[PDB]
RNA sequence: AUUUCACUCAUAUUAAAUAAAAUAACUCCAAGUGGGCCAUUUUUGGUAAGCAGAACUGGCGAUGAGGGAUGCUCCUAACGC
RNA sequence: CCUAUUAGCUGGUUAUUUUCGAAAGAUCUCUCAGGAUCGCUGGAGUUGAUUAAUAUAAUUUUACCAGGUAGAGAUAAUGAU
RNA sequence: AUUUUAAAAUUAUUUGAAUUUUUCUUCUUAUAAUUUAAGUUGUUUCUAUACAGUACUUUCUUAACCCACUCGUCUUGAAAC
């Protein structure tokens, strides 16, 4: 009986504990450039381009950039597909994103790893190893240093 | 007589029958709306290479066919 | 082709020395083991186990590494209980 | 009890063998099948698949279009599996080779006092088998009306659909909904 | 033509030869890698520095529930598991995000290590082969080397002595060899199973779990 | 020998070692040795263990040997001691341990049938801890100090068990009970 | 059960019967398949008139010859026996029902003479 | 920002794993449906209900077979001869 | 006689085999025994794949996000006590 | 009727080589066979030395062991009092 816009948001836009306050000052000074992935966070303080109520918290690419807004590509579920969702919110409520910082640097490794790497001929993979059984070494374990436990009964 | 008033049962498994569908992934989306003023320059810069290529080719041709 | 029989490939020889090209030598070099007479091993045996020695008795000293460990924590444990009987 | 979709049977879309029982069309794709079937074209598969494909599939290519496809080589042949149409746009045309399904007549004798001249399937399977210097071309399948009306419905936002309507004059499915004068606009 | 037939000839025995001296090889290296293993473990004998093997980097799972009654991500990872039958067994190789996502489904399965002479009877006496072409690859019983040549010969894993060469110590090719193999059909147990409903880890008899090197007499009994 | 008498327990001994991290740097390496059904099992109830009195599991712990250290001798006689801890359907009560067999193995597991007869305490509730030897004389039971006597006897009135050979339905006449 | 004379083997006798047409008699046997609802013959409830399928199709190597181990192949006169001379071996004659009785003999001879076995041999004399 | 020229980032196991992944994707025409119910877990009203109302998943409906003596929904397991 | 009036309602709705195969949600409705429209389904067709890959995935891993339910508390705030 | 062929194995050779050290040790230079290859063939009786029976094929009628609730329909649910 009742779906406004910031309805069942009572906790999901209040401001955490000591973070009351407008955003900090170079909060404005984020290069953000097209076709760049950032995940949307609500500010409740600033009120103007207020995320609508299911995005908080989503990542999407930037579509459109204005003097003081962002256009956001999100998918958003729905019945039976996802379907492409433009929201437009002010510049407060958006936070640049850390899924691709997790291939700049491997990005830069490449230039410098596999360059190195074919001049030299060598094969070398770089695929990640998703490591599971540990490999076969030669350990030594000192017989003074090990030391036995067992468990306890009931009190 | 009183009607099931909601229920999401069999929902989704209606929709994973034919699937979770996903956006087709364009390469080109229309800016129609998108900051006007500097796609607008954008349409300036095109029509320079064009012009230029255009020119280029009918000269060739022209002198190519005498 | 048409199918034919699904010959067993662990029991038919012929089919499966066609499968393991070295299948039939390994069987008959196990072969030839097996055939060796009991009076080699019947003199063999005691050097086997006599040259073992130093193997058994480094397996003894670690056993017995364990067992003094047992001990020992049994020891522990039941200072741990004495002193907090009381 | 298995756990495969649609009980592990693979299932394929479209045309399986050609409806029509045109005694000279089933020759045509019994043989382009063998020749697909033995020869390694993809030209002679595609051709063969062609063949069977409905009417709306084997739309008309005008004359004009024919020879601005071919204008790049003009020693190859042209090769369409839809029927070939005169286009009084074009002033003139020259020294074309094409092979179609069927030409119209005016087109026919445009192309054959051009210096050019028509090949059905069967010479262009004789002198051609392998398709070596042979392009082959289609119309446009959906630029006829009928897909005028596909799409999103008309009345949904952004909808280039075509109404089914009696006529097209002010009276007739215009006033609310695709004005912003009387309720809403599309 | 006349040529034709000593061409095709020449490269049989030229083959023949060249998988010959391979087996040479590959024998070396069985015998290489026992007396390896054996010493190694003798080391940590020697004195209080141990010595052992990890988890073998290759698993042995067999289905035990049917196809009702699952939850979706449950059906769903026996699908891209391969077990779609009650008894299915396929081989898994071992790694944290495979071992997170047969956990999910440890409930259903039992899987365990499956040993050398375990994996050779498999192959030898259960081993079905896709023969055919992408996405038809109509089963068949292995019955020979060729259709193992044909999809392996240009990556040199050719033969049934290469395939449990290689699905033993999980080397460079488990793609290969996995996905080309079709999943085991086993038979019901000979002596029976003790309680599908229950691990095998309870003190209670039950059947579901990581049998760890208890499942090699179970693949021979089912086999 | 004879399956139906037998239990199925063996013995084993792995060593292993919580996995040593940055923070960890050198990690101390802890053991400890039960028997269970299968080293398996007994694998389950030690990390089962070291997770209710530490906090470690697979995800934290590694191992690094497995052997067999058998015992002694199997044949041997003797008198051990170890220490229960159950738990009722309303409550939790602990006790001591103490029997006689051949070996550790069937030493660990005549002791489950005896509590699920008496107090239906099913396997999943009984603990068992501390295995060592006992002394003979040291035994406050009443039943366990005879079993060590100078001489001791009783008859064997017994009911007869045949085999299923001789198990013939129909009988000529009454058997008796006194046999021998 | 199965009938196995030769190398015919059939998969099933005694042709399925509609149900309830034995207590049911304006019912008659012809087979007829049930919709129903809780019809329990679509239902297939255990012991009550299988119905028929494809799995009890014959061998089609096996199918449509006689134990004769021959296909039968009605005629109405002589005219259309001439087939049957390279056939004569693979295939069986019959009579058809309404042919009379000297054009039944007159056909009867030919067959004997053309080698070719027929079924009806002994109808109408 | 766009375009064009250079160089080049494993591409000869595949920029992590696994995958009867193209049985995919898209379009057109159209049927039936739009009274639901039950089970585990969670939960609202109610003293409670084989009560009323919701969430997830699976079933009954639409489905038989072996078992629970018996049973639309429980366990095993889904079905050509 | 108009008239075989109308009926969102009840009953009935006729040969075989094979293949695919649901919904009892949702929005609007003088709507709540109905209808339309999405969703689920079938048929037809094209583009694709057919190159143990790529698209793809009710799966996991790696990296990074958002939460305020379970729990916990009255000395951390309100409301109690 | 232009792969039940090639190889694989075995036998009888033979060549040289090899090594576990040889009466089932291993591999080609060459031959001839055979099947363990390359999904069952052989021997003897009977039918039987007949034109249709006491046998053989089949239909029907009876029993017997196990199973089996009136169908159609509305319905979440029908064998339904």
């Amino acid at each position: 009986k009742s779906r406004g816009k910031r309805s069942g948001t009572r906790y999901k836009f209040s401001k955490k504990f000591r973070k009351h306050g407008e955003c900090t000052a170079n909060k404005y000074l984020e290069k953000l450039n097209y076709g760049d992935y950032v995940d949307i966070v609500c500010d409740s303080t600033q009120q103007k381009g207020m995320p609508f109520n299911y995005y908080h918290g989503k990542t999407g690419k930037i579509f459109h950039i204005t003097k003081r807004g962002v256009g956001v590509l999100v998918n958003k579920r729905v019945k039976h597909r996802i379907e492409q969702k433009k929201v437009c919110v002010r510049i407060e409520h958006v936070r640049k994103s850390r899924c691709n910082e997790d291939f700049l640097l491997r990005k830069i490794k490449n230039a410098e790893l596999i360059k190195e790497a074919k001049l030299k001929n060598e094969h070398i993979n770089i695929k990640r190893k998703t490591e599971g059984p540990k490999p076969a070494a030669m350990i030594k374990v000192p017989p003074s240093k090990i030391i036995t436990i067992e468990p306890l009964p009931f009190y | 007589a009183k009607s099931k008033n909601h229920t999401n049962h069999n929902q989704n498994r209606k929709a994973h029958k034919n699937g979770i569908k996903k956006p087709k992934k364009h390469k080109f989306m229309s800016r129609k709306g998108l900051d006007p003023n500097f796609f607008r320059n954008q349409k300036y810069c095109l029509k320079g290479i064009q012009k230029k290529k255009k020119e280029l080719k009918l000269k060739a041709k022209q002198e190519k066919n005498n | 082709k048409k199918r034919l029989q699904n010959k067993n490939s662990l029991t038919n020889f012929a089919v499966r020395c066609r499968l393991n090209p070295a299948y039939k030598l390994l069987r008959s070099l196990a072969v030839l083991r097996m055939r060796k007479s009991i009076l080699e091993k019947s003199k063999n045996k005691k050097e086997k186990r006599v040259q073992k020695q130093i193997q058994k008795k480094e397996l003894q000293k670690i056993n017995h590494d364990y067992y003094k460990g047992v001990a020992k924590a049994v020891k522990k444990k039941k200072k741990r209980e004495e002193k907090k009987a009381k | 009890g298995i756990a495969l979709k649609n009980v592990g049977r693979i299932k394929k879309h479209g045309r399986k063998h050609l409806v029509s029982k045109n005694p000279y069309l089933r020759l045509l794709v019994k043989l382009y099948n063998f020749l697909a079937r033995r020869t390694n074209a993809n030209f002679n598969k595609i051709i063969a698949k062609r063949l069977i494909m409905p009417k709306r599939y084997r739309p008309p290519l005008s004359l004009s279009k024919l020879q601005y496809h071919m204008a790049n080589h003009p020693n190859d042949i042209a090769v369409v599996v839809g029927s070939i149409t005169d286009d009084k746009r074009l002033f003139s045309l020259k020294q074309l080779k094409v092979c179609a399904l069927r030409f119209t007549e005016t087109a026919r004798k445009r192309i054959e006092d051009a210096g050019g001249e028509c090949l059905t399937f069967d010479q262009l399977a004789l002198k051609y088998p392998t398709g070596k210097k042979c392009v082959l071309l289609r119309g446009p399948t959906k630029a006829r009306t009928a897909e005028k009306h596909f799409g999103k419905a008309p009345g949904k936002p952004k909808s280039k659909a075509r109404p089914y309507v009696r006529s097209k004059g002010r009276k007739f499915e215009k006033a609310r909904g695709r004005r912003k004068s009387r309720a809403y606009k599309k | 033509a006349a040529k034709k037939i000593k061409t095709l000839k020449l490269i049989n025995k030229k083959k023949r030869n060249d998988l010959r001296q391979r087996t040479l090889r590959y024998e070396e290296e069985y015998e290489s890698e026992r007396k390896k293993i054996i010493e190694l473990k003798r080391e940590a004998r020697k004195n209080n520095c141990f010595y052992r093997e990890a988890e073998k980097k290759v698993v042995f799972v067999i289905r035990l529930k049917g196809v009702n009654k699952l939850p979706p991500k449950v059906r769903s990872v026996f699908r891209l598991l391969r077990l779609l039958q009650v008894h299915n067994g396929v081989f898994v190789k071992v790694n944290k995000a495979t071992k997170e996502m047969l956990k999910i489904v440890e409930p259903y399965v039992t899987y365990g290590y499956p040993t050398l002479s375990t994996v050779r009877k498999l192959l030898y006496k259960r081993g079905y082969v896709r023969v055919g072409k992408v996405r038809r690859y109509a089963r068949k019983k292995i019955q020979d080397n060729a259709d193992i040549s044909k999809h392996l010969g240009k990556y040199n894993v050719h033969g049934i002595e290469d395939m449990v060469y290689q699905l033993y110590t999980c080397g460079p090719v488990f793609k290969k060899v996995n996905n080309f193999l079709w999943a085991f059909k086993l038979k019901p147990p000979r002596k029976g199973f003790k309680a599908k409903r229950h691990a095998f880890n309870e003190p209670r008899p039950g059947d579901w779990g990581n049998r760890e090197a208890h499942i090699n007499e179970l693949i021979n009994r089912m086999i | 020998i004879d399956n139906s008498l037998n239990t199925n327990i063996h013995q084993y001994h792995i060593v292993g070692r919580a996995i040593p991290t940055a923070k960890d740097k050198n990690p101390n390496v802890y053991r400890m040795c039960i028997f269970a059904k299968n080293d398996t099992n007994a694998k389950s109830r030690f990390w089962y263990f070291m997770k209710k009195i530490n906090k470690l599991k697979k995800s934290n712990g590694e191992l690094l040997a497995c052997e067999q250290i058998k015992e002694r001798f199997p044949l041997r006689v003797k008198n051990y001691g170890v220490l229960l801890r159950y738990d009722s359907r309303t409550g939790t009560h602990n006790m001591y341990k103490e029997f006689r067999d051949t070996t550790k193995e069937g030493a660990i597991a005549q002791l489950y049938s005896e509590m699920a007869g008496r107090h239906r305490a099913r396997a999943s509730s009984i603990n068992i801890i501390r295995i060592s030897e006992i002394s003979s004389s040291l035994v406050r039971r009443p039943h366990i100090k005879q079993l060590l006597k100078r001489r001791l006897r009783f008859p064997a009135l017994h009911l007869p068990t045949l085999q299923k050979e001789y198990r013939k339905k129909f009988a000529s006449k009454r058997p008796s009970t006194y046999r021998m | 059960a199965v009938k196995k004379v030769g190398k015919i083997i059939k998969k099933r006798t005694k042709k399925f019967t509609r149900f309830q047409s034995n207590r049911f008699m304006r019912v008659k046997p012809a087979w007829r398949k049930p919709r129903g609802i809780d019809c329990r013959v679509r239902r297939r409830y255990k012991g009550t008139n299988l119905m028929p399928s494809i799995g009890y199709g014959s061998n089609k190597k096996t199918k449509f010859l006689l134990p004769n181990n021959k296909y039968k192949y009605v005629v109405k006169n002589v005219k259309e026996m001439e087939p049957l001379i390279m056939n004569h071996t693979k295939y069986c004659v019959q009579i058809a029902h309404n042919v009379s009785s000297k054009k039944r003999k007159q056909i009867i001879e030919r067959a004997k003479q053309m080698n070719v076995s027929v079924i009806n041999a002994k109808a109408r004399l």
